[PDB]
């Protein structure tokens, strides 16, 4: 049977903390000349078109542009976050 | 606000499902998991009627 449904609200990022970590390793690399600044760019555009609410940096492996490094990354500053 | 019919992603080709998940950032998974994905994303963005 098909469902039929309305648009909800334009949503506040599901991924605040991401967007944030992201962000500023992006920021740190790009000031710094890194060859990584693309690597936190890419990720950055496809987490931004994203509409869910992740619970993991390993459950982000299937957006693209994330790759196993920068899962293990964010895994570990979520772990870092609820412990302080 | 108008009526959006959810598509019958199980029924979709393989390619398909592929091009509609890019739309969301989100890269080829195994054929049911890009189903069950496809659905998600749709209910957490739209009120069923």
């Amino acid at each position: 049977p098909v469902r039929l449904g309305r648009k909800r609200p334009l949503p506040a990022c599901p991924n605040p903390l991401f967007v944030r970590w992201l962000t500023e390793w992006r920021d740190e690399a790009t000031r710094s000349r890194h060859r990584t600044r693309f690597v936190f760019q890419k990720a950055l555009r496809s987490l931004r078109r994203y509409p869910l609410p992740l619970r993991s940096g390993k459950e982000a492996k299937i957006l693209q542009h994330f790759g196993d490094g920068l899962c293990r990354m964010l895994d570990e500053r979520l772990q870092r976050h609820r412990t302080s | 606000v108008p009526i959006t019919p959810m598509p019958q992603y199980s029924i979709m080709e393989t390619p398909v499902l592929k091009k509609e998940l890019d739309r969301f950032g989100v890269r080829p998974l195994p054929k049911r998991q890009m189903v069950l994905k496809l659905k998600e994303i749709f209910q957490y963005t739209h009120q069923t009627l």
